[PDB]
RNA sequence: AAAAUUUUAGGAAUAGUUAAUAAUAAUUUAUAAUUUUGAUUAGAUUGUUUUGUUAAUGCUAUUAGAUGGGUGUGGAAAAAUAAAAAAAAUAAUUAAUAUAUAUCAAUAAUAAAUUAAAGGAUGCCAGCCGUUGCGGUAAUUUCUUAAAUA
């Protein structure tokens, strides 16, 4: 029994309103009970919490419990990028023993907050991998006799970095430079392998900064790249670099249509919207691997959805509709019209809400989703998804009343900002961890695939053999 | 990490030897020199005495900077340090990487450190200045005073490297506070030596014979100082026998004045026509009087004879 | 609120003007909807909208990290914008999760304050009636979920009162009406420091009459009279707040007598002989300014014939300008606040010291500072979203107390500037 | 042997196990804390009215000055005393 | 610990080395540690038997 | 409790304990030296 | 002025010693409570039916 | 450093040298500003080294 | 608020409590009984050069009504109230106690 | 296993029932068993020479616990939470630690614990009389150890 102070009145029995553990699990990406009835092509945001994400939960995030045939989605994980120390064997002491280093994912954030009491001070990159980026950028920054065009051609780009061999790389670079020729100052992005300058021998090949970017929840085996020839060390780690071609400062510049009445004072006086740089008047895709982008700055990625994934989702959703719908729902004005909530009506409302979410997230056009990526994040892009990239420069504050009259441009109060042809310089805006293509389940494999059978083990066998074996656990 | 030493003067070779010895092949070592034969000799000696990590020898700042992560300069003069850091075509800070670290141990002016840190920040690198105080034998044995000024996280990153050749390492603040700490320490040393000279001369004037006891009395009382504790045993004989020439010492009047020569440049203004520096200026007067008397390289204990001259300039100016 | 589906994104598919939540969409999906600007309201369950509210606020905070003052302000703007899109039907009682008279089971924060039996029996109806006093069914077709939550919490205050534990003992409770900002844990700390200061400094200073200005909740007035002052007047611009403060002063017993609350702007009435409320020159005038994000940030000059500063600087200037006309010659004005202005916006000059040195109208008799202890929301607007201050910002936040006298009583206070360890200004030494 | 183990006070070989001499404390600030040498089971019994097997003694962990200094002073009899009954 | 302190004079004060006899405690000595030998550049310990008694 | 020194046989398994619990023959020998000192 | 100085000193030491005393005062409380009450689990059990 | 809640490896800059680490007692260890668990872990590792047991234990974090 | 406070509730002892106010006679009681419901045809504010000019146009006004309206309008101009506060003030109605 | 000590302003019936039995696992036999000496049910309800009070064998107060459907495992269910009783290698053993400092994170002081001694109240009135909204009026009076008590 527990002590309780006596009282001559009635005792109140509070039942409480805690934060739902299910919601916390869903946002953390570690919910193994949720079944999404309809598969969609829309980015999924998850916030890593104290390294609770792992290969086990990420496998389900890739292949949801509803029964999927492919990772047909973009997966943004705020934070969650890990950094792995090198490993070495202690021979001293009682005997030989490995020391593996470790992953400082949650322990070391990407950017520390700079609050000061007494042009403000902010961090725009990840401090842990600032120095590893330093070497990659210095490899190109040299102004020597050998032009950096050939360096980027050979060393930097692989066989295929963007939309359609050794000659192929040179013609690709030629097209890019010719396109960039007409502008006094332009830039473009590419995927490039690590330079030899960033690999020091130890025979252990280490990185320049002593730290390798990694995601502890990566499933499958990393992409292997050949120099037959040997494997390129740290070939799965790649860099998406921006090449140019030829402490932020704040500054303050000098109706509500959704309401019925007229508001004595507006409910939301001000807006705020991210400021992105101008794109010169090309996208890039990887058709051979599954990509994990780890931004080193604040990027805006516009992802173009492949027609293959779009058709897959549409056809599978319609198959579910015809299998489960009875066609008794009739035809209400809008799906959420009062009436007997048949299973068919519930399911139709579910699909309608899903379509509304997809069209709202996508911009006005095929389909393109705008994604704000930050340092510390990790964005998983499956195979075949296209995307263009820009850099975000800050934020604005827009008078709602003024923007109702003339425009957001004129309606500005305060803006916070952060700051053929030839290649003048190179930056690295992201590290791409490329992994060997994940399996695409055949129709029978998808039919017999059950999320429960992968709640403890079988993840690595699934990802190695390729999809789940039919007859996995029965006969 | 890859740590490379460039200074290689007289006080820089011990830093390279200590880094090579205590590296234990845990960090790579680099050595740069103006002439390759000298650095070859240094590497040969270090390997003969025991080398745990392979050592590379550099003639050019371009290779030096584009290879190593940490650069350590231990040079002789401000002009040499400026040559190494900024004004050279292959200047270290000009061609510095976005993340590499550069540390300077030579005693340069606060403004010199200002330009160095500003340019390093422009290029994205981190520069923190750590002037050193001690003897070359103190460096051999691994005892030194480093007063580093720069970024706190970079300083924390640099702790382990410093301890390989330094005992007392402190963080004086941001934006090159190490040079100010060294400068103020020298000024205070000079002032205390002057005051000790005054006290012993006054004791002799009063006619107290046993100085052995008076030394302990002063050391146990207030106003005690290591400068007194050092110069007393010599000053006692030097005042009772003013004829004998003060002996030569490694630490000299010329060295103190050279190291004080940065104070005027580091102070804001001298046009006020007044001295907001009574004691410090009085000590400087006597030090300069001793230097101009042909006693520049002799011991710091020679201020006794020229303190009286330390009044002529005060009266006339 | 009443919606107008014409200005909605997809009126043909959602003629009601919003997208009902069947209780299945993931909170990231609902968040994407709200970001695109659609309105979302629960279908048949309050739990769905509560989950969406919590998840959307967490996700937006994840998107816009509080790495500095500028992104904190931007986060607050964006988070207000989104949180003003999470509706609940004005007739919340129709939701099936609102009440269950047979299992005495419900959902929502009402059971963090009321017991399940009392709520499911009698208090659901009383809350239904309490809501209409502020949000008529005739006028409002829908309601914001933040408005619903604040209505529940203000109903808790109306029923069983609140409690200012560190300022006032366990036995004194207040009933601040809906819409009058209550006092959070962080907001008390400046008042705790002020209370200690007054406890120590009522003796040496002949401090008899106190005037608290903008004493919204009344906590400052109650703390002043508790630490001891025979006469306490409070001036608040809210008639409902003064009504409730006077009722609570009656309620708290005889220990709070001669506390008088009047409705007015920053300062009381100026009458000086027609009714002569004045001639009551006060020994101490207490100001505890509100510090919200917009008030602290958007501050500058406005007006051409009556130029005036806006925001925190404007309020401080008005206080400094209008004080003294109500102050005794040997009286001292106290301003208890936090350094949140100098945290949110360090680029511009510190207002209090700017006034004290540039303006040469007041003299710093004392300044006290104490690090912020607890955590919680700061200067919270009643019907706005909650935003608890993150750890890194809290580490810099401090509670300040500035005690100032007039330059005319410089001779009177001269001997107090002369104690060792004081900091006399340039004017006193002359 | 519990489905969910007492995570903070695990033991060996189950309850009530062998008798043990422990130095039991009191739920008091250290400023007055004193111990008692008691014999009890390995798994502390907080169910029966009999908490312990035998009370061996008490220990005062706060030194006390020698009140007995004048009585036949022996070598170093003025050092502080630590009192114990056994 | 003088009894003239009203907090030491109280019956329930622990600033004593006894109980029921008196209050406080007159001037007494205690020896602290000075673990700073190693801060010195050369620290040595010389083992020699007592000679002064 | 049982000490798991960094240099005994590691179990290269990702479905359980990462270090086995076996030990090098030197650890067997030194453990006796501790056992004997305890036996006296 | 002496009374003012005494009050100033009292308030200054209060501001300085507020932090350490709360840690000491808090610790004395956690050393005197036999079993702390899990109000979270009590409320969850009350909700359960 | 073996335990996820005893990050001894985060306080390499909290001590000046080997002897400074080995001579500082629990009180000075707390004064330098170290959590309770990290403080106890450092103290126990130092005492084990003193007794002859070097810090040779398997990192259980993974 | 009085109506809610009158509606049924439970005592501190668990007893049932119902004040008379939450009853049909005292429940459906309109606010006012006196003729304080007046019309103001025009009520506008115009900014002259250095002056605000408030025009009232009505067939009849209550005592000090113009000056109290001006007071609350000045409060609004300084930015001290909101729509909720205006509605609460308007619903408060006549206050017979000076 | 047993003996023995309970409460209610309107005081009555109780039962998977008592004993016997070659009956584990009762197809049997009997005039069975509880209760006005206060039962059963319902209401209150852990017990509790430790509390408080008094001249008082009076009055009064209380928190040690326990727990037939959640695994039949285990010597024993006491098993969904754990100020820690050190748990199979001396982890550590002159330290005030029994830390919060296991420091961030949706969340609210509703709630859970604990007694230091390092100026308010408060109106009234026909103006020859329409909803003009003037005045009298800066309206005047009541408000500035006890209750419960052994």
């Amino acid at each position: 029994r527990m002590p309780r102070k006596p009282t001559p009145y009635v005792r109140k029995f509070l039942e409480g309103c805690p934060l739902p553990e299910t919601l916390v699990d869903d946002i953390a990406g570690a919910n193994l009970k949720s079944m999404a009835p309809f598969f969609t092509t829309a980015p999924r945001y998850i916030v890593a919490a104290e390294s609770r994400l792992s290969k086990l939960f990420f496998h389900h995030a890739l292949y949801p419990a509803g029964g999927a045939r492919r990772p047909c989605r973009v997966l943004i994980v705020r934070g969650g990028r890990s950094v792995r120390e090198p490993s070495f064997t202690i021979n001293t002491g009682g005997g030989r023993g490995e020391v593996g280093g470790g992953s400082r994912g949650y322990r070391d954030p990407a950017r520390r907050a700079y609050f000061y009491a007494r042009l403000v001070k902010r961090a725009s990159v990840d401090g842990l991998l600032s120095p590893l980026c330093g070497v990659i950028e210095a490899h190109f920054a040299v102004g020597g006799t050998c032009n950096d065009a050939v360096a980027t051609e050979g060393d930097g780009t692989e066989s295929l970095a963007k939309g359609g061999s050794n000659v192929r790389a040179a013609k690709r670079v030629a097209r890019l430079l010719h396109d960039a020729a007409h502008h006094l100052s332009s830039f473009f992005y590419v995927h490039t392998q690590l330079p030899d300058s960033a690999l020091f021998v130890s025979a252990v090949f280490r990185l320049a900064g002593g730290l390798e970017p990694t995601v502890h929840f990566a499933v499958g085996a990393p992409l292997s790249v050949l120099q037959s020839t040997t494997v390129l060390p740290f070939g799965h780690i790649q860099c998406l670099l921006r090449v140019r071609t030829r402490t932020p400062w704040c500054n303050t510049a000098g109706v509500e249509p959704w309401k019925l009445g007229v508001s004595l004072d507006p409910k939301v006086p001000f807006f705020m919207r991210t400021l992105t740089e101008k794109r010169p008047s090309q996208l890039l895709v990887r058709n051979d691997c599954e990509t994990y982008l780890l931004p080193q700055r604040e990027l805006l990625l516009s992802f173009h959805v492949p027609e293959e994934a779009e058709a897959m989702c549409k056809e599978q959703n319609e198959e579910r509709m015809r299998r489960q719908a009875a066609l008794g729902y009739g035809s209400p004005s809008h799906v959420f019209a009062e009436g007997p909530r048949t299973f068919a009506r519930v399911l139709h409302g579910m699909k309608a809400n899903l379509a509304a979410v997809e069209e709202a997230s996508s911009t006005f056009r095929s389909r393109v989703y705008e994604v704000r990526a930050l340092p510390g994040d990790v964005v998983f892009v499956p195979r075949g998804w296209k995307y263009s990239v820009e850099r975000i420069v800050g934020t604005a504050i827009i008078d709602a009343v003024a923007a109702s009259t003339a425009s957001p441009r004129e309606a500005l109060r305060a803006v916070f900002r952060t700051a053929n042809a030839e290649i003048v310089g190179v930056e690295v805006d992201a590290f791409v961890l490329c992994y060997k293509p994940y399996p695409v389940l055949s129709n029978a494999q998808a039919s017999t695939y059950v999320a429960a059978n992968y709640v403890h083990s079988g993840i690595d066998d699934f990802y190695a053999k390729g999809g789940n074996d039919v007859y996995h656990k029965y006969t | 990490l890859n740590v490379g030493v460039v200074g290689m003067g007289n006080m820089g070779v011990p830093i390279a030897r200590n880094l090579g010895f205590k590296a234990r092949s845990a960090m790579y070592l680099q050595i740069h020199s103006r002439a390759l034969s000298k650095a070859k000799r240094v590497c040969d000696d270090l390997s003969v005495d025991g080398a745990t990590c392979a050592m590379r020898i550099h003639d050019r700042y371009s290779t030096m900077t584009k290879w190593c992560d940490v650069i350590v300069l231990a040079l002789a003069d401000v002009k040499a340090s400026r040559h190494a850091l900024l004004e050279d075509n292959e200047s270290l800070i000009m061609n510095a990487r976005k993340g590499q670290i550069i540390v300077d141990h030579t005693t340069v002016d606060a403004e010199t450190s200002r330009e160095c840190a500003h340019e390093a920040a422009r290029r994205g690198a981190y520069f923190l200045d750590a002037p050193m105080s001690g003897s070359p034998r103190a460096c051999f044995n691994g005892q030194l005073l480093l007063m580093v000024g720069g970024d706190a996280e970079t300083f924390q990153k640099m702790l382990p490297i410093f301890h390989m050749y330094a005992d007392n390492v402190f963080h004086m603040g941001e934006s090159g506070s190490g040079t100010a700490a060294k400068m103020i320490s020298q000024a205070l040393v000079a002032s205390h030596n002057a005051a000790a000279a005054e006290a012993l001369s006054m004791a002799h004037a009063l006619g107290i014979e046993d100085q052995s006891k008076l030394v302990q009395v002063l050391d146990a009382s207030w106003g005690s100082s290591t400068m007194l504790r050092r110069n007393a045993p010599l000053l006692q004989d030097l005042i009772r026998n003013p004829d004998k020439t003060p002996p030569t010492s490694a630490v000299s009047v010329d060295r103190l004045l050279s190291d004080l020569a940065h104070l005027d440049a580091s102070l804001p203004k001298r046009g006020g026509e007044d001295e907001p520096f009574p004691v410090f200026d009085a000590a400087l007067r006597s030090l300069a009087a001793a230097s101009d008397a042909g006693m520049g390289d002799r011991d710091l204990a020679s201020v006794v004879h020229y303190i009286e001259a330390g009044e002529a300039e005060l009266r006339n100016r | 609120i009443t919606l107008r589906p014409d200005a909605t994104v997809d009126p043909e598919r959602y003629p009601l003007g919003y997208v009902p939540l069947d209780g299945s969409e993931s909170v990231d999906s609902v968040w994407s909807l709200v970001k695109s600007g659609a309105f979302v309201a629960p279908l048949s369950k309050i739990e769905t909208i509560h989950r969406a509210h919590v998840g959307i606020r967490y996700l937006t905070q994840s998107e816009y990290p509080a790495l500095s003052s500028i992104d904190v302000v931007g986060l607050q703007t964006r988070l207000k914008e989104l949180c003003s899109r999470l509706l609940i039907r004005r007739d919340f009682w129709v939701l099936d999760d609102y009440n269950d008279p047979e299992l005495n089971s419900s959902f929502g924060i009402q059971n963090m304050y009321f017991d399940n039996f009392k709520w499911s029996q009698v208090l659901w109806r009383r809350f239904q009636q309490y809501v209409e006093e502020y949000f008529p069914v005739a006028e409002h077709t829908h309601l914001t979920y933040d408005e619903y939550l604040q209505l529940l919490r203000s109903f808790s205050h109306f029923e069983q009162g609140a409690k200012l534990l560190p300022l006032l003992p366990k036995r004194y409770r207040i009933h601040p009406p809906f819409g009058v900002p209550a006092l959070s844990r962080i907001d008390m700390e400046p008042l705790l420091l002020y209370s200690q200061w007054l406890k120590n400094f009522r003796g040496p200073l002949k401090l008899d009459a106190a005037l608290v200005i903008r004493s919204g909740c009344g906590a400052a007035v109650f703390a002043t009279k508790l630490n001891g002052v025979p006469i306490v007047r409070g001036v608040d611009p809210n008639p409902r707040a003064v009504m409730s403060c006077r009722k609570d002063a009656q309620r708290m017993g005889r220990r709070f007598d001669s506390i008088s609350f009047r409705v007015g702007e920053m300062f009381p009435d100026k009458d000086d002989g027609n009714g002569v409320p004045n001639s009551r020159k006060y020994d101490i005038i207490v100001f505890y300014p509100d510090q919200g994000c917009y008030n602290l940030f958007f501050t500058n000059a406005i007006g051409e014939y009556a130029p005036v500063l806006t925001g925190f600087a404007g309020t401080l200037e008005h206080f400094f300008e209008e004080a003294g006309d109500y102050l005794s010659d040997s009286g001292v004005i106290v301003l208890c606040c936090t350094n949140v202005y100098s945290i949110l916006k360090p680029t511009e000059p510190h207002p209090i010291e700017y006034e004290i040195k540039v303006n040469r109208r007041w003299v710093l008799l004392d300044y006290y500072d104490m690090p912020v202890r607890g955590k919680g929301t700061l200067s919270h607007t009643p019907t706005d979203h909650h935003y608890r201050i993150p750890m890194e910002m809290r580490k810099c936040m401090r509670s300040e107390l500035w005690v100032l006298h007039k330059m005319t009583s410089i001779a009177h206070f001269a001997h107090i500037h002369n104690i060792p360890g004081a900091q006399p200004p340039s004017c006193v030494v002359s | 042997a519990r489905a969910v183990i007492k995570r903070r006070s695990p033991q060996l070989w189950g309850a009530p196990g062998a008798p043990i001499i422990r130095m039991r404390g009191h739920h008091v600030v250290w400023k007055f804390q004193s111990y008692d040498l008691v014999v009890e089971h390995t798994h502390k019994r907080r169910n029966s009215d009999i908490r312990l097997l035998h009370y061996l003694g008490k220990h005062c962990p706060h030194p006390q000055k020698s009140l007995w200094s004048p009585d036949t002073p022996v070598a170093q009899d003025r050092h502080l005393f630590m009192l114990t009954t056994v | 610990w003088s009894p003239r302190d009203p907090s030491i004079f109280h019956e329930t004060s622990t600033r004593k080395f006894q109980d029921h006899l008196y209050e406080g405690e007159p001037l007494f000595m205690q020896l602290r540690q000075c673990p700073w030998r190693t801060q010195a550049k050369v620290s040595e310990r010389w083992e020699m038997d007592e000679v002064a008694i | 409790r049982q000490i798991r020194p960094y240099y005994n046989l590691p179990s290269k398994s990702e479905h359980g304990r990462k270090m086995t619990g076996f030990l090098t023959p030197y650890r067997h020998w030194m453990w006796k030296q501790n056992e004997l000192w305890r036996n006296v | 002025a002496d009374a003012v100085r005494r009050a100033k000193i009292r308030t200054v030491q209060h501001t300085k010693n507020a932090l350490p005393f709360a840690a000491k005062k808090r610790a004395a409380q956690r050393a005197l409570q036999v079993r702390r009450r899990n109000v979270r689990l009590e409320m969850s059990g009350n909700r359960r039916r | 450093d073996i335990h996820r809640l005893r990050p001894t490896s985060d306080f390499k800059a909290s001590f000046k040298d080997w002897n400074d680490l080995f001579t500082c007692d629990k009180r000075q260890l707390r004064v330098r500003g170290i959590p309770r668990m990290t403080r106890d872990a450092i103290r126990t590792a130092v005492q084990a080294f003193q007794n002859g047991n070097p810090p040779e234990r398997f990192d259980t974090k993974e | 608020l009085d109506r809610a406070a009158a509606l049924p509730t439970f005592n501190e002892y668990g007893q049932r409590v119902v004040q008379p106010g939450a009853h049909g006679k005292e429940y459906y009681r309109v606010a006012t009984n006196l003729p304080t419901v007046r019309t103001v045809d025009r009520l506008d504010v115009v900014r002259q050069d250095d002056e605000v000019l408030i025009w009232f146009v009505g067939r009849s006004f209550l005592r000090h009504q113009i000056r109290n309206m001006v007071s609350v309008l000045k409060a609004a101009g300084h930015g001290l109230w909101n729509d909720l506060e205006l509605q609460q003030a308007l619903q408060s109605g006549f206050e017979p106690s000076r």
